[PDB]
């Protein structure tokens, strides 16, 4: 069936998989492309001098080790695979609590 | 029949994928939806928040 066929690809994928190293290792930095959409900037606050913001945090990169060529749609996984891959360590300077 | 219930909550996870919704190529799911109120709490007018 189709889903036995996408979850033996994911399973394959996820299989001997190092989640310690980042994707090209030895070789080139990788690229990781940002995008935001800001939802809304809720209280900019002259006693804190602080201001918060809630945004749709978005990175986009290229892992070749999560590469499938078996079924040809975009594949969506439940957002509790994302502690099986490996993601970069973006943090913002100047934020206070978020 | 706690043996038999667990030989059932056995089987029907066995060879599940949490990771895929279901009909995930074939089809489109379908969550239906319902709300309780049980309490519309304070509308906060500085915060402009409910
Ligand atoms: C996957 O995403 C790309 C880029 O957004 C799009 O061109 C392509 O049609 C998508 N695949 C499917 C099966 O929709």
């Amino acid at each position: 069936s189709n889903m036995s066929l996408v979850k033996e690809t994911v399973d394959r994928l996820l299989k001997g998989y190092d989640i310690r190293l980042r994707p090209d290792f030895g070789g080139p930095p990788v690229a990781v492309g940002m995008n935001i959409d800001i939802a809304s900037i809720d209280m900019v606050s002259e006693v804190n001098m602080d201001y918060t913001l809630t945004m749709y945090f978005q990175q986009a990169w290229r892992d070749k080790r999560l590469s499938y060529n078996v079924i040809p749609l975009n594949l969506t996984l439940d957002n509790r695979v994302a502690d099986q891959l490996w993601v970069p360590d973006t943090y913002f300077l100047n934020d206070k609590k978020s | 029949n706690t043996t038999v219930f667990t030989r059932i909550l056995d089987r029907l996870l066995d060879g599940y994928d949490n990771r895929l919704r279901p009909g995930l190529g074939e089809r489109v799911t379908e969550v239906k939806t319902d709300i309780f109120v049980t309490s519309f709490g304070p509308v906060s007018d500085h915060d402009m928040e409910y």
